């Protein structure tokens, strides 16, 4: 019977990782709130990912580079796991070359203005005395996930290939509720979402990008009415 | 027919809250098992609206009345378990009321009785509810191999 | 909205066999879809679409609703 | 298909957000119907599954003076890291008393918590709904081919 | 867990182990009796030390390793090369670049292999649950990880070939000027008719352009 | 990144407080995040009024007979909690119904107090046969949700207090489901269908208004962590 408006605290564990707490939720309803923060965190919220590379001296992804130990597909695989954050709405070029022997990671990798790779310590191939690695990695803007079918978009250009961009930057999401300390016989439950993301932001723009989307269609269902 | 067994069963081993408790509606019972005090196999005194044919055992009893009363198109109250009332929500209004549990035989007495005496599109409707709500309730029974 | 939408019970009760409504209906489909192809040609045995048609509806449909409407009739010869 | 008779088509790809997940929001790689095995008579693929989730949270067993204990000890399967592939030869397998004592003493995951209770079955959620299923379902890690 | 399956579920697991494909990556059972080393390495395409020494230099295509004895041996592997069933058998590569290396030890691995261990698929979250009557007769549900995370994924490769002969008639040609056809179809192929290596083609395209030299005009 | 359609509530409407609404194509996977939110919230969010409790003359808690009447003291009960009472006041009020006779008693000859209404006063409540001797206080407390009978120490107090089950919420059931549609050779859009059915005091649609409201304040929570966009129309 008692009306109290729901409040939002966030509290930090990890620095990509922090827990939030709905407290004065009504009963039965802290689970469907949170699997709906957590659906729409998981699969829709915008990021950026590499969507076509172009290895000189490669025309296919299953070719081998020569002078590195892991083949162009391998090199599909590393690369589809690298973090990055693109400001543009254009795709933006970014530029890998390495000489000799080595370990050529993410962190050896030249970042345009606007784009920022994350996971510096992400090992991308290695490479003998005669290797030899120049790669020009297109980044695009998207979310969801866009596999490589979807990707091509140039047929004179026989080098370059597209990779599947896995758009999404949340790692995982959780909820949990409890009961209230206040003596009714509702009941009422506190909401705790676990957002846990890449290195791509902080769970609190994840966390507000979801509630942006949810608000925007419930008031798509709301203002149509009345 | 695990998922409608599940749904009919009788509330035997498992733990019943709620039970014995007098409900206005189906909705109302549907209401209090989305709050959790009350299972789905407990047994209920739920009523039921006008246009409900009631069980074929129904009949010989009758509500205690001076004056002449006739249960078998109007409302009454049964005792039974929710997980019956919405089995029978999925069976046509025409069809009278189930009070046992349904399994596997009972199922193929009901789609023979529904074959037998309900045109094609009828019964074509009523496999396919009881199909929906087979896998609905067995996703929901909890079955699974430890 | 599908093959189910002329109920298949008032078809038999106006039949009242399951062969004669089949080859009923397929002789009235065979009529309609010469009527399409007519071409303007005004041919007097071929009859249209009797119940209203969408843009595009296969014959049999068009048939199996004028059978169930019961607005024509068949006679053995 | 499995390495015990089990085999199947694909009827759907869910999303990942689908999928029921577990009690730190990790979701289920592939949902199988738990009707085939009692009938098909192979109830080891849920061992192996019960014993792959012993191998990917790892076992800490030290000092715990019990039988299957002092046999893990013994044989040297008594620390192992979260991750490790374990080997069960094809008539020298891990004992129910190993799979039930292990299942027992996972190491935790995060919270000081750990997550599949000692029945082998584990609380799980709805991806749709949202709701917690009723009851525990069995999880764990079967290789799948 | 072979005692605890039944006889005819152990038969059929048995017989169609020898049906997995080899995926893109493959890693090792969890979980998994010891002898799978022992069933790979036996069996020919994992490149193990015909002798023991060192390694001087490794790629994708060779490794190449200095023996104590002095000699220098390169081992070379089967990249994406066609099997008899059209499964790739590329070979990946564990060694690093100076370790020490003993008689038999594996340097590259082989199609469905890791770690010269024998990996046949991939180990999955599993739970038992009727779901939505997508798993229904024993059918499959799973996760889009598998899908965008490149789990369960094969490379295939197909040949096919063709032959220009000398028939009756004349000699058939491997030639560009394909007739009757628009050049757009024709963009792709080389000087004398070939389809470029890397060229991304679809059903119904011109792979290489044969010409049959002449027919019965009517 | 950009959403090629929009969504769009459609009402096709039933009976008077029988409704469905069809959501034009989301995003996939988009569908039963809508569905069960805006069921939970629709059940149990909005705010309506109530029976609480109530006493009637001469009886004990155990005694389940009631004099003058035939129906017994459960039906009684079930027709109580099955009357709809419109709420103003914010704190419990005690409303009452006295008949003498025999003949039918309904919920038109309950008296309702100013601030408190009655929205259904046709539906029967009881038969009384000779002397009548029907005097009953019935609690209306405003509330929001379904609570079940609580007791709170009344039958201490009074051995006449009996609790009864609370129906707050105007809605009576709401059942979704979500299909498939195809648009652009996409089949993968979710349709999302709200079956609705409420009391014939509260119009459905109202209903379904409120509970977009409350889900629109309700995640406005996460709105201020950050002013973050995301593609619109």
């Amino acid at each position: 019977l008692i009306a109290q408006r729901p409040s939002l605290t966030e509290e930090v564990v990890d620095e990509f990782r922090s827990r939030f707490v709905i407290e004065p939720l009504e009963p039965g309803f802290g689970y469907t709130l949170g699997n709906s923060l957590r659906r729409t965190l998981l699969s829709s919220i915008p990021g950026a990912a590499v969507t076509s590379i172009r290895i000189d001296g490669v025309l296919h992804e299953f070719t081998t580079v020569p002078g590195v130990k892991e083949d162009v597909t391998d090199l599909i695989l590393n690369i589809k796991q690298l973090v990055v954050s693109s400001e543009h709405d254009e795709p933006v070029v970014m530029y890998l070359r390495k000489q000799g022997p080595g370990l050529v990671t993410a962190a050896d990798i030249a970042p345009p203005a606007g784009v920022e790779v994350h996971n510096p310590d992400l090992v991308l191939a290695t490479l003998n005395g005669k290797g030899k690695l120049e790669m020009e990695l297109t980044v695009e803007r998207g979310r969801g996930y866009v596999s490589a079918v979807q990707n091509k978009q140039v047929g004179q250009e026989i080098g370059r290939i597209p990779v599947d961009s896995i758009y999404s930057p949340v790692l995982k999401v959780t909820y949990k509720v409890e009961a209230t300390r206040v003596e009714q016989r509702t009941d009422f439950d506190k909401l705790i979402v676990d957002v846990e993301t890449k290195q791509a932001m902080r769970p609190r723009d994840a966390m507000a990008s979801a509630g942006k989307t949810l608000v925007e269609l419930f008031g798509l269902a709301r203002e149509l009415n009345i | 027919v695990l998922g409608l067994f599940f749904l009919t069963t009788d509330s035997e081993g498992r733990s019943p809250k709620g039970e014995g408790r007098a409900f206005g509606s189906s909705a109302e019972a549907i209401m209090a098992f989305d709050a959790g005090d009350l299972t789905l196999q407990a047994k209920i005194d739920i009523r039921f609206p006008v246009g409900t044919i009631p069980p074929r055992g129904f009949e010989p009893p009758a509500r205690e009345e001076g004056e002449p009363e006739w249960q078998q198109g109007d409302t009454f109250t049964l005792k039974t378990t929710l997980g019956r009332a919405l089995f029978n929500e999925l069976l046509p209004e025409d069809y009278p009321f189930v009070d046992y549990e349904v399994g596997k035989k009972q199922l193929s007495e009901i789609v023979n009785d529904l074959a037998e005496r309900y045109p094609k599109v009828i019964v074509a409707a009523t496999l396919d509810n009881l199909k929906a709500a087979g896998f609905f309730w067995a996703t929901r029974s909890g079955v699974t191999v430890a | 909205e599908g093959i189910i939408n002329p109920p298949i019970d008032e078809l038999l009760e106006a039949t009242d066999s399951k062969y004669s409504l089949v080859i009923y209906a397929a002789k009235r489909a065979r009529q309609i879809n010469a009527y399409y192809s007519q071409l303007g040609e005004g041919l007097l045995e071929y009859v249209g679409p009797l119940v209203d048609t969408h843009v595009h509806e296969k014959p049999l449909s068009i048939a199996l609703r004028e059978i169930n409407a019961g607005l024509l009739t068949s006679e053995a010869i | 298909a499995g390495r015990h008779g089990n085999k199947g088509v694909i009827s759907k790809i869910n999303p990942i957000e689908d999928m029921p997940f577990l009690e730190d929001g990790t979701p289920v790689d592939i949902i199988l119907n738990p009707l085939a095995v009692p009938s098909r008579m192979n109830p080891g693929q849920v061992l192996e599954i019960h014993l792959g989730w012993l191998a990917s949270r790892g076992w800490d067993v030290s000092g715990l003076a019990e039988e299957w204990a002092q046999r893990l000890q013994v044989i040297g399967a008594d620390k192992v890291e979260p991750g490790t592939n374990v080997a069960t030869p094809v008539f020298d397998g891990a004992r129910e008393d190993e799979l039930a004592g292990l299942l027992q003493h996972t190491i935790p995951n995060r919270d000081g918590e750990r997550m599949v209770l000692p029945s082998g079955k584990a609380r799980l959620f709805d991806g749709r709904s949202g709701e917690p299923f009723p009851e525990p379902i069995s999880v764990g890690y079967m290789y799948i081919l | 867990f072979l005692e605890h399956d039944d006889a005819n579920r152990a038969l059929m697991g048995a017989n169609m182990m020898r049906q997995a494909v080899p995926l893109i990556k493959s890693e090792s059972p969890l979980v998994g009796t010891g002898m799978e080393y022992r069933s790979a390495a036996d069996a020919g395409d994992v490149v193990k030390a015909e002798k023991a020494g060192v390694v001087q230099e490794v790629s994708a295509d060779y490794i190449t390793t200095t023996n104590d004895d002095g000699t220098y041996i390169t081992y070379r592997l089967a990249k994406f090369s066609r099997s008899n069933q059209g499964t790739s058998v590329n070979q990946k590569v564990i060694v690093a670049e100076g370790d020490r290396i003993i008689e038999g030890q594996v340097l590259a691995d082989g199609p469905a292999t890791e770690n010269g261990e024998m990996a046949l698929g991939k180990n999955l979250l599993v739970a038992f649950m009727p779901w939505e009557g997508h798993n229904y007769e024993d059918a499959i549900i799973l996760s889009q990880r598998l899908v965008q995370d490149d789990v369960l994924s094969s490379i295939h490769i197909e040949e096919h070939e063709v032959d220009a002969r000398d028939t009756k008639l004349g000699p058939e040609e491997i030639t560009r000027d394909i007739p009757n056809v628009s050049e757009e179809v024709l963009a792709d192929l080389d000087e004398r008719g070939i389809i470029r290596i890397g060229a991304e083609v679809v059903a119904g395209d011109i792979l290489v352009g044969k010409v049959t030299p002449k027919g019965e005009t009517e």
